């Protein structure tokens, strides 16, 4: 029967489709490793995908995946048990070491570029015509931590020009320096900006950026990682 | 085993119950208190299904069917073989689904991310609870819930539906369907767009988000944006399930007739109700 | 409580983005439209510009004619009475020619001929639009994933209104142009073929339709959960994996035992959705042409 041949054929096609999808989804992180970093014996029934290349715009080079996988950065963690399956505890300051919920990835120390080769993210004071068009404007507002103490004041807004959206709030600290705060980790209010992830004294520990007009992917990851990590490492305060 | 970048994330903490007593993984799976709880409920639920199968006299997954108590049992407990199994299995499932959600929450805490996922999963649980608990309770009997059988639960959908004529006329059902269709449309478009940007024409450099925007702008005159599309996808699928639970929680509780009759608040309207002509005149 | 990033807290507005040029013929790109603060709370506020080429205009022209043919017919059914028009709007229906006419085009206007005319226009409108989704991607140097995914939806539509009717021998088998009437056609179609629940392709189609809501809920929530690390910027995460892509992957690996990649999740997405209409088209195409009763068919196989 045709209907019978059809459905039978579809299930064959589907098994082949799933096989393809799973291997496509192994272009990052595989092969699997033992907790000591060495390759793991069991890699599953699905084989490693064959290399594919991405030619990045603006002479940024080419990415090949799968490929030599390495965390080009030290990991301040230690095994908690002999066997596998147990937590690895931070050897130092998780927040400062960038581990656990405060982890960051060694991305390119370059700014994400827009389609025309310009910095994607930029402080409003450097983006002609950008302004708050709705909602409360956090600029000039005090930034308060989970300790209820004021850590500083909002001196600017870093916007994703292409998407026209607020991504970072630049906060000036007592020492007079500034730090970027992810927009999705703050709560803008009528009189202040509340940050539940950090305590006022921890804002200084937020990794700093080199240029005052741009931010690299590497820095964005350190900033975001550090801030999100406060939810677990700055909660006691 | 671990993904090459996973180790730095497998730190202690994030639990809601049991401190570090269950703070560990089994293979890739995180356990946690809710993990052992899920295993418990799931194991007991599966064992009871197997028991119901021994009673049914079949091992075929196509025939095994666990029916709820008869309507005569109202909301009371029933004997294992006559619906009790369905009642206990329903309790185990609810415990398993809820525990699964709380386990996700712990996972969210350990990774320091938002709780959007378990929050979203809760809508599905509420939809399940609507058909198996809320509606049955409001109608006065567990027997109004669906049976646990691959094909028998479809017959249930059919019988329940036709009990009200053509279910297509349930206005809340229309809305849910529109969200379901619009969702699949949006998922297809979003997957396509990203892929078309990351895997451009041959002989071209990987596209940027701007190309995605320009594409949808040229095509339909508006780009919701990278953030917007994920927000929309979540909203479409959640709204679909919401209107699903809604179209069922009102059927047989505040509505009892053929759903097509509902549309009279528009047709039989006093004035034009009698104007000659059209389809209803 | 915490912020959820479902709606923006503070909207920002700057110069309108005219878009990438690439090989797009700017001669057909309109000017920029106004900003919608209302839309700005959920997504972007910029409206337009839009592109209109020869194919788009043709598509718009045909589409409007399709709408005009159905509308004019509705007025006729309403007796040109505005009141009757608004009350029976959803009850009006432009039905296909009766069976007697087979696949003939000789059906009288008031008895199916107008349906054929409306279908001609819809056929041109859809395919022209399909060519357009292909051309818009080509001009920007993008892959043709959108045109291919669109072909899947078009496939179900082609089967419902043209392919199956032709193999069945009459236009009477096609779907009528009416809100409630096409709903009744759908219900009748199932009763006539022995319960569509037993059409395995319908079952698969449901699994993917349900699976699409499951997958987008999973994906939408996941990206929002890691938006605090710039997760929504998926293309860059693909080019240079960040903690956002890693945390998202680990959340799922720890939850269900396996995960995706920032790029691979979109292949899962495009296929989950595409399979909906793909399997659905097959199931409908096989109905009445090869299988008359699905329930019965299923008991024997
Ligand atoms: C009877 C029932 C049988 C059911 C059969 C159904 C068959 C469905 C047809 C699928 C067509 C495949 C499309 C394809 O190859 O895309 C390239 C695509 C590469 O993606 P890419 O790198 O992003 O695009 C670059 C390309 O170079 C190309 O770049 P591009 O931009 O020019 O094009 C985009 C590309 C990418 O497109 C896609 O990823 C989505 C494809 C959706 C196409 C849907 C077409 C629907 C057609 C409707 C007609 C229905 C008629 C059915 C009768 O296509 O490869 C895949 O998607 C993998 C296909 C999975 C194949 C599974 C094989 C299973 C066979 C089982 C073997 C036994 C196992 C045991
Ligand atoms: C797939 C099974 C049936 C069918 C079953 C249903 C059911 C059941 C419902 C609809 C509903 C709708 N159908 Mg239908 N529909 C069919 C074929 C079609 C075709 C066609 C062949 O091209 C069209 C144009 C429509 C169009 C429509 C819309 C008016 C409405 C909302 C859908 C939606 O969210 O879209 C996505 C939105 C955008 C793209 C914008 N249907 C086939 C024949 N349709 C819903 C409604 O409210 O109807 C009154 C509804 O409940
Ligand atoms: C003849 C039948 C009637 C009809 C009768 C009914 C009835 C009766 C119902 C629907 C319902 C629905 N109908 Mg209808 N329906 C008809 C025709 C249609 C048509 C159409 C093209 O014709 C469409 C598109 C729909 C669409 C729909 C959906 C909106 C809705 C189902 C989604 C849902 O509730 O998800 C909700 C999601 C869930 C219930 C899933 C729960 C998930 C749980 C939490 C997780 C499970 C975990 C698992 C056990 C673990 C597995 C382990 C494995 C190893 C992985 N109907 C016809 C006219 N319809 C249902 C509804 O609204 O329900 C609320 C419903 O009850
Ligand atoms: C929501 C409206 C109705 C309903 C209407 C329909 C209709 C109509 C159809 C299905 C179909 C299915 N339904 Mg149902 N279904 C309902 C509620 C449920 C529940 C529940 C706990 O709520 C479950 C687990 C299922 C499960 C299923 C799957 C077996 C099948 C494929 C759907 C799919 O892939 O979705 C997307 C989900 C995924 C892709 C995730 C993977 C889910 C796997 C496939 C589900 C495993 C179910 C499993 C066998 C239960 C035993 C596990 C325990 C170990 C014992 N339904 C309610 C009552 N269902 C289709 C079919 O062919 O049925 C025969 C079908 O046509
Ligand atoms: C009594 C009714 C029968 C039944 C009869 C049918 C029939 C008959 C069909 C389905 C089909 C479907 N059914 Mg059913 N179905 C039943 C019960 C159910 C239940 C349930 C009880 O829970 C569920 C979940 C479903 C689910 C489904 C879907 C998986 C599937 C539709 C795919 C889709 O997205 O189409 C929506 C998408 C399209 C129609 C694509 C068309 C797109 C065109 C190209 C766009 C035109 C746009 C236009 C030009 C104008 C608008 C543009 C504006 C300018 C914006 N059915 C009951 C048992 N069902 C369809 C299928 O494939 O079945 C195998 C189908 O034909
Ligand atoms: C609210 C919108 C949509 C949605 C979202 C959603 N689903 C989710 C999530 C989210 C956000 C998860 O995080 C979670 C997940 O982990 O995904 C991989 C999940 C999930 N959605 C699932 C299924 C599912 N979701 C569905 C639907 C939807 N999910 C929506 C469309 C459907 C249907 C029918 O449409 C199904 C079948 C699971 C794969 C997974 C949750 C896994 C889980 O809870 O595991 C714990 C339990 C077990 C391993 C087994 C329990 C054993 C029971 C004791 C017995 C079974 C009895 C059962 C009631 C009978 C079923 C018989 C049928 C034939 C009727
Ligand atoms: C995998 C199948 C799903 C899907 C995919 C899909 N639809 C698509 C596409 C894709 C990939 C497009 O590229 C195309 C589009 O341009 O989107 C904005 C489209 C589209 N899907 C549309 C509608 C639509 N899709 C539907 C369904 C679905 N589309 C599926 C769920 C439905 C229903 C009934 O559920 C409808 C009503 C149109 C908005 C648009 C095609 C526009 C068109 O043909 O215009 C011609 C007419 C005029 C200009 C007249 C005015
Ligand atoms: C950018 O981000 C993202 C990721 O990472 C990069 C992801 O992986 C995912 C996760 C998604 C996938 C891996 C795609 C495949 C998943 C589905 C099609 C959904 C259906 C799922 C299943 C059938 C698996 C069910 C398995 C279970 C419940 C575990 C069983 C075992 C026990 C021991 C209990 C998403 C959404 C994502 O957005
Ligand atoms: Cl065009
Ligand atoms: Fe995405």
């Amino acid at each position: 029967d045709l209907a019978s041949l059809a459905i039978y054929s579809f299930w064959i096609f589907l098994a082949g489709l799933i096989y393809y999808l799973q291997t496509e989804n192994m272009r990052e992180g595989y092969p699997l490793e033992n907790e000591d970093g060495t390759p793991a014996a069991n890699q599953g029934p699905f084989p490693l995908p064959k290399p594919k290349t991405f030619i990045l715009p603006h002479g940024r080079g080419t990415l090949t995946v799968p490929g030599p996988e390495s965390e080009d950065r030290p990991i301040a963690l230690a095994r908690t048990a002999v066997s596998e399956g147990f937590p690895h505890a931070p050897t130092g300051d998780p927040m400062k070491d960038g581990v656990g919920p405060a982890s960051w990835v060694a991305r390119r120390d370059l700014p994400e570029l827009d389609g025309h080769g310009h910095n994607k993210i930029k402080p409003m004071k450097a983006a002609a015509g950008f302004h708050v068009s709705a909602g409360k404007n956090p600029i000039g507002l005090p930034v308060r931590g989970c300790d209820l103490e004021i850590a500083g004041k909002v001196v600017d807004i870093w916007v994703d020009i292409p998407e026209q959206m607020a991504r970072f709030l630049e906060v000036e600290l007592k020492d007079g320096s500034t730090r970027l705060l992810p927009m999705q980790m703050v709560k803008v209010q009528s009189n202040r900006v509340h940050v539940n992830a950090l305590s006022s004294d921890l804002f200084a520990g937020i990794p700093t950026i080199k240029s005052p007009t741009e931010v690299t992917l590497l820095e964005e990851d350190k900033i975001c990682g550090y801030v999100a990590g406060g939810l677990m490492y700055a909660a006691p305060k | 085993a671990l993904l090459s970048f996973e180790r730095k994330y497998r730190v202690p903490g994030g639990t809601l119950v049991g401190g570090n007593l269950f703070d560990f993984w089994v293979g890739p799976f995180y356990v946690g208190f809710f993990g052992v709880a899920t295993f418990f409920f799931a194991a007991l639920g599966i064992i009871l299904i197997a028991w119901s199968a021994v009673l049914q006299g079949t091992w075929n997954p196509q025939l095994i069917s666990v029916y709820p108590p008869a309507l005569e049992y109202g909301l009371g407990g029933a004997p294992l073989a006559k619906g009790g199994l369905w009642q206990i299995i329903t309790i185990c499932a609810t415990g398993a689904f809820v525990s699964w959600a709380l386990r996700e929450v712990e996972i969210c805490r350990k990774l320091g991310i938002g709780y959007h996922i378990p929050f979203a999963f809760a809508f599905a649980i509420l939809a399940y609870l609507t058909l198996v608990l809320f509606r049955p309770v409001m109608m006065g009997a567990w027997g109004y819930a669906f049976p646990y059988g691959i094909w028998t639960h479809l017959d249930w959908v059919s019988n329940t539906g036709y009990t009200y004529g053509n279910f297509h006329y349930n206005p809340a059902h229309m809305i849910a369907i529109s969200f379901f269709f619009t969702n699949a449309l949006a998922l297809a478009l979003h997957g396509a767009l990203v892929l078309s940007a990351a895997n451009p024409e041959k002989g071209k450099e990987m596209r940027t988000p701007d190309h995605e925007d320009t594409f949808f702008r040229d095509l339909v005159g508006y780009s919701i944006g990278t953030l917007g599309i994920h927000r929309l996808g979540l909203l479409l699928s959640l709204s679909a399930v919401f209107f699903s639970a809604l179209c069922m929680i009102i059927t047989g509780t505040i509505w009892f007739d053929q759903w097509v009759d509902w549309w009279q608040w528009w047709v039989k309207l006093p004035w034009w109700a009698n104007i000659p002509g059209g389809i209803n005149g | 409580a915490e912020y959820q990033n479902i709606f923006s807290q503070v909207q920002v507005r700057g110069p309108a983005d005219l878009g990438m040029t690439e090989d797009v013929n700017l001669a057909n790109r309109s000017g920029v439209g106004p900003f919608s603060t209302l839309l700005g709370w959920f997504g972007n506020a910029q409206l337009g510009p839009i592109y209109l080429g020869s194919l788009g205009v043709l598509s718009l022209f045909s589409g409007l004619m399709w709408f005009f043919t159905i509308g004019i017919w509705f007025w006729y059914q309403a007796g040109w009475n505005p009141a009757v028009f608004l009350r029976d709007l959803f009850f009006f229906s432009l039905e296909p020619p009766a069976p007697e006419y087979g696949l003939s085009f000789a059906a009288p206007l008031k008895e199916g001929g107008l349906w054929l005319i409306a279908s001609f226009f819809m056929f041109v409108a859809v395919w022209s639009w399909w060519g357009r989704t292909y051309l818009r991607a080509q001009a920007l140097g993008m892959g043709k994933h959108t045109a291919w995914a669109f072909l899947s939806a078009i496939w179900l539509w082609m089967v419902l209104g043209f392919i199956r009717p032709i193999l069945m021998g009459s236009w009477s088998e096609a779907v009528p142009y009416g809100i409630f009437s096409h709903l009744d056609w759908t219900n009748n179609f199932s009763l006539v073929h022995g319960n569509l629940f037993y059409n395995p392709f319908h079952g698969l189609s449901i699994a993917f339709l349900y699976g699409s809501a499951l997958l987008f809920a999973m994906h939408g929530a996941t990206i929002l959960a890691v938006s605090r690390f710039g997760g929504e910027r998926e293309l860059e995460q693909i080019a240079d994996r960040g903690t956002a892509a890693e945390r998202a992957a680990l959340f799922w690996r720890w939850t269900m035992g396996f995960n995706a990649t920032m790029e691979g999740i979109h292949r899962w997405a495009i296929w989950m959705a595409v399979l909906v209409t793909l399997t659905g088209g097959i199931g409908i195409l096989l109905s009445g042409t090869v299988v008359d009763n699905w329930y019965v068919w299923g008991q024997n196989h």
